[PDB]
RNA sequence: UAGCUAGUAGGUGGGGUAACGGCUCACCUAGGCGACGAUCCCUAGCUGGUCUGAGAGGAUGACCAGCCACACUGGAACUGA
RNA sequence: CCCGCAGAAGAAGCACCGGCUAACUCCGUGCCAGCAGCCGCGGUAAUACGGAGGGUGCAAGCGUUAAUCGGAAUUACUGGGCGUAAAGCGCACGCAGGCGGUUUGUUAAGUCAGAUGUGAAAUCCCCGGGCUCAACCUGGGAACUGCAUCUGAUACUGGCAA
């Protein structure tokens, strides 16, 4: 009964990747936009913007190479039934680095690689490589 | 599936039941051989397979088989039986091992020698 | 130049009106030891004639993966019609230690250095074509810098 | 400064003794999932000043009867 | 140990030549190779991918005269060490001073070289060492005992080993029988013929 | 009494020997309270045959520990300078 | 194996112990534990570790070290730090 | 440990050889005798039984049996399934339990970072050292994935308030 907005968001990039749609819209969160940029930042998806002031519309616009997706996985990876945080050490590179990890880490959500130069882990997100 | 029923009730690890239930964590056992016969395998092979049906020092009372060609058990010989089925006999889950206590080496043995217990031809 | 490798023969039947009738099916890996590797499956009347329509239907079958010198560039799944196959680039883990009809076509492409793991249905047609397109499922990371990231150097590091 | 476990009061039957259930997430050791794991505790209380669904500190002390060990230091919390 | 046999039949199974028996006889006309490992020997096998695995120990393991339980302890401290456990592996067998002694021309085949240790002959350091496989630090010097050093021939094995390669981590000097230890060979100095890869490949199994 | 004692470790006909501090009434080889320094009488005079912590055994005799005969011969032939 | 418990659960007081304590008595209260498994049954010395395994795990507790328990069987106390 | 001396003199077996699985023919025997881990071989030309020759593997051992893990992603946390292969309760309502939209504040339990105490020694691992090498012994370090307290972080989860 929409017990994971995050899992729903991935969803809805995977799906649109896979259905070829050039942009992708849902109902927008503080926790969805700011995983959104850190896609925007690491060049998976293209200008995600906000529209509206009570209940706000996240768009992202998804992006190609050639003809295929870009975001070839996107995984979900501390769903709500189980919980999965990691330790500075310990924090996963996907697909040998190539691919980023979302973490949230106490300074906000970042990559992997991002976490790992500043110092501190914490809840793993999503493996989008 | 869903790790919330996992723990719940925890992956029941299946048992595994021995396949030579004489004993288990002994290499041989010693049993006293009452019976020495000879039967008939199952439906594809045909031979008469020389058996005992003896009886260990444990309490058990098995039927065990006998290797090589042709052996000397009468009936009350002390024998050492080891594990290893037959398939071809319904219920023959052991082997004698020939050369220990009263069975004696398999006459004219020249190769596979310490199977079937018989000790270099010397000369 | 072209080194090939033959995987398997079977002897299929057919069951006509007479009798049955007894083929042969030989499945071959051909390669380049560079990283193009390709795989023909032939089938005839004799052992000979199928290994040759084989290697025939290998030439032509031809696809081109991006191997990182001598291994591979980060591990992968194979999925295909229940042969699973894993690999991982093991980075000079010395040594193609993998199954067999999967040992052959890794050292055709030129991979020489992976651990790999053979899960569900083992069947050699299957875990060839499991592997090939893991293989080229598998992207390169100044191909992987040409539509995220956008230079080498970030998504590296 | 001394270890101090808070929890709930579940019943105060027992004349200037009651018990306190103490909550702990533990993540379970084979699965990950953080399991909700309950701890009862014989709590000791002279004047005693609390019912049954009340939020107690609580701290160890020398033990003060058969099982109880935990003495009461604070109600916070009173139950409606 | 030692395997004590017809020491030319090995070559033949592997159908290569292993230096065996090169020591005063130069060539190996007399031998009858690639035609006869036994009575089958005009046979062709299909020789399976376990078997080129299997051949390749089987061969490497014939060239350094190394048993099975004492080479597959080189396997164990082959992947444990740093680095490329196929060229560890040939680093560790190029590392015995029976096959040292051999590179140094003090024996004209390993099985002499090792003899010459049996002799109580070979020293390194100073110290008689009486064990083919010891490993050989590489800033060392070995030496011929007084005893039994120039016994004729083993001193014209010496100048056999002029005809053949004249490794490069070595020197010698022929003045009392002398010679040095220089770095570790590398994969590219010793033979390249071998597949290394196959004996790292075949105890994965 | 807690004494500071050898305790025979090594090979068959190749000791060596650990100081430590232990109470007496444990076995040779038993429960011990801390390792202080080793001993090596098969030293073969390469660089090392004995290496003690005299701070920390220092600390220990002015709690009331004693120090047993062979291990007082040992700190002796430290001698404390050389 | 689904209910178990009457010194049982708590309180006060006296006694007892090197020491807290139903540790033991008298009295008062009627509690205490249990489906995150009480009780009952079967098995078992525990740990550092060992074996296996890519790992996670599974199996295990010989030797060596730490702790416990026992000393023909069932009891009991004496001496003594 | 070292020196001297008759001196090749005192010192090589065991299993396997149809497939898996490295390694083959001949004779004997004729669904008998037998083999066998599995699939199965034997009914007159047995590379499968029994000898022989030849070979392969290992070696002062080599086989067999027993036992445990592995292979077994065949109890799947990592890492499986449920239309027909084994598998969705006959269907609902529901307490306990698990999970929970969105915004701000606060708390700091989870979480993360750092530190301190501890996690006995030995083993295991790394760099060394010593027994002629090795096993073995040993120095130093790492590790002991843990637990507790302290001080921070506040994205996420929980608590509390709107």
């Amino acid at each position: 009964s929409m017990q994971d907005p995050i899992a729903d968001m991935l969803t809805r990039i995977r799906n649109g990747q896979a259905a070829n749609k050039a942009a992708v819209t849902m109902p927008s969160s503080k926790l969805k936009v700011a995983i959104a940029n850190v896609l925007k930042e690491e060049g998976f998806i293209e200008d995600f913007k906000v529209e509206g002031d009570t209940k706000p519309e996240l768009e992202l616009t998804l992006k190609y190479f050639q003809g295929k997706a870009v975001v070839e996985s996107i995984q979900r990876v501390s769903r709500p039934g189980l919980r999965i945080y990691k330790r500075k050490d310990e924090l996963p590179k996907v697909m040998a680095g190539l691919g980023i990890a979302v973490v949230s880490t106490s300074k906000g959500v970042m990559t992997d690689r991002a976490a790992r130069q500043a110092g501190l882990g914490g809840e793993i997100i999503c493996y989008v490589a | 599936a869903t790790v919330n029923q996992l723990v719940r009730k925890p992956r029941a690890r299946k048992v595994a039941k021995s396949n030579v239930p004489a004993l288990e964590a002994c290499p041989q056992k010693r049993g006293v051989c009452t019976r020495v016969y000879t039967t008939t395998p199952k439906k594809p092979n045909s031979a008469l397979r020389k058996v005992c049906r003896v009886r260990l020092t444990n309490g058990f009372e098995v039927t065990s088989y006998i290797g090589g060609e042709g052996h000397n058990l009468q009936e009350h010989s002390v024998i050492l039986i080891r594990g290893g089925r037959v398939k071809d006999l319904p219920g023959v889950r052991y082997h004698t091992v020939r050369g220990a206590l009263d069975c004696s080496g398999v006459k004219d043995r020249k190769q596979a020698r310490s199977k079937y217990g018989v000790k270099r031809p010397k000369a | 130049e072209l080194q090939e490798k033959l995987i398997a023969v079977n002897r299929v039947s057919k069951t006509v009106k007479g009798g049955r009738i007894f083929s042969f099916t030989a499945l071959t890996v051909v390669g380049d030891g560079n990283g193009r590797v390709g795989f023909g499956y032939g089938k005839a009347r004799e052992v000979p004639a199928a290994i040759q329509k084989a290697m025939e239907k290998a030439r032509r079958n031809m696809i081109n993966v991006a191997l990182n010198n001598g291994t591979l560039q980060h591990p992968v799944k194979g999925v295909h019609t229940g042969s699973r196959v894993f690999m991982q680039p093991a980075s000079e883990g010395t040594g193609i230690i993998a199954g067999g009809a999967m040992r052959a076509v890794l050292e055709v492409a030129g991979v020489h250095n992976v651990l790999a793991k053979a899960y569900g249905s083992t069947n050699p047609i299957n875990v060839v074509r499991a592997t090939i397109d893991g293989l080229e499922n598998m992207n390169s990371p100044e191909m992987v810098a040409a539509k995220r990231g956008k230079s080498v150097e970030e998504i590296l590091g | 400064k001394i270890r101090t476990l808070q929890g709930r009061v579940v019943s105060d039957k027992m004349e200037k003794s009651i018990v306190v259930a103490i909550e702990r997430f533990v993540k379970h050791p084979i699965y990950g999932k953080f399991i909700k794991r309950t701890t009862k505790l014989h709590v000791h209380d002279e004047n005693n000043e609390c019912g049954i669904g009340d939020v107690v500190e609580i701290r160890e002390c020398r033990p003060l009867s058969k099982t109880k060990s935990w003495t009461l230091v604070r109600v916070v919390e009173k139950a409606v | 140990a030692r395997y004590l046999g017809p020491k030319l039949k090995l070559s033949r199974r592997e159908g290569t030549d292993l230096f065996l028996k090169s020591g005063v006889r130069a060539i190996d006309t007399k031998c009858k190779i690639e035609q006869a490992p036994g009575q089958h020997g005009a046979r062709k096998p299909r020789l399976s991918d376990y078997g080129v695995q299997l051949r390749e120990k089987q061969k490497v393991r014939r060239i350094y005269g190394v048993l099975e339980r004492q080479f597959r302890n080189y396997y164990k401290e082959a992947a444990r060490l740093k680095g490329n456990t196929g060229e560890n592996l040939l680093a560790l067998l190029e590392g015995r001073l029976d096959n040292v002694v051999y590179r140094m021309g003090f024996g004209a085949t390993r099985a002499e070289a090792r003899q010459l240790v049996s002799h109580k002959a070979i020293m390194v350091n100073g110290r008689v060492v009486n064990i083919a496989s010891y490993q050989v630090s590489p800033n060392d010097v070995v030496s011929i005992r007084e005893k039994a050093k120039k016994q004729s021939r083993v001193k014209a094995a010496l100048e056999l080993a002029e005809q053949r390669e004249k490794p490069t981590w070595l020197e010698v000097d022929a003045g009392k029988m002398e010679g040095t230890f220089k770095r570790k060979p590398e994969r590219s100095d010793l033979s390249a013929d071998i597949n290394e890869h196959l004996i790292v490949e075949l105890y994965s199994k | 009494m807690v004494t500071i004692r050898l305790a025979r470790h090594g090979a068959k006909k190749r000791p060596f020997y650990q100081v430590v501090v232990a109470d007496s009434r444990n076995a040779r080889n038993g429960r011990f309270i801390e390792r202080v320094g080793f001993f090596n009488p098969i030293a073969s005079e390469k660089e090392e045959g004995t290496r003690l912590d005299l701070d920390r055994i220092a600390h220990w005799v002015g709690q009331g520990a004693t120090i047993s005969d062979r291990v007082a011969a040992l700190i002796k032939e430290v001698n404390k300078a050389a």
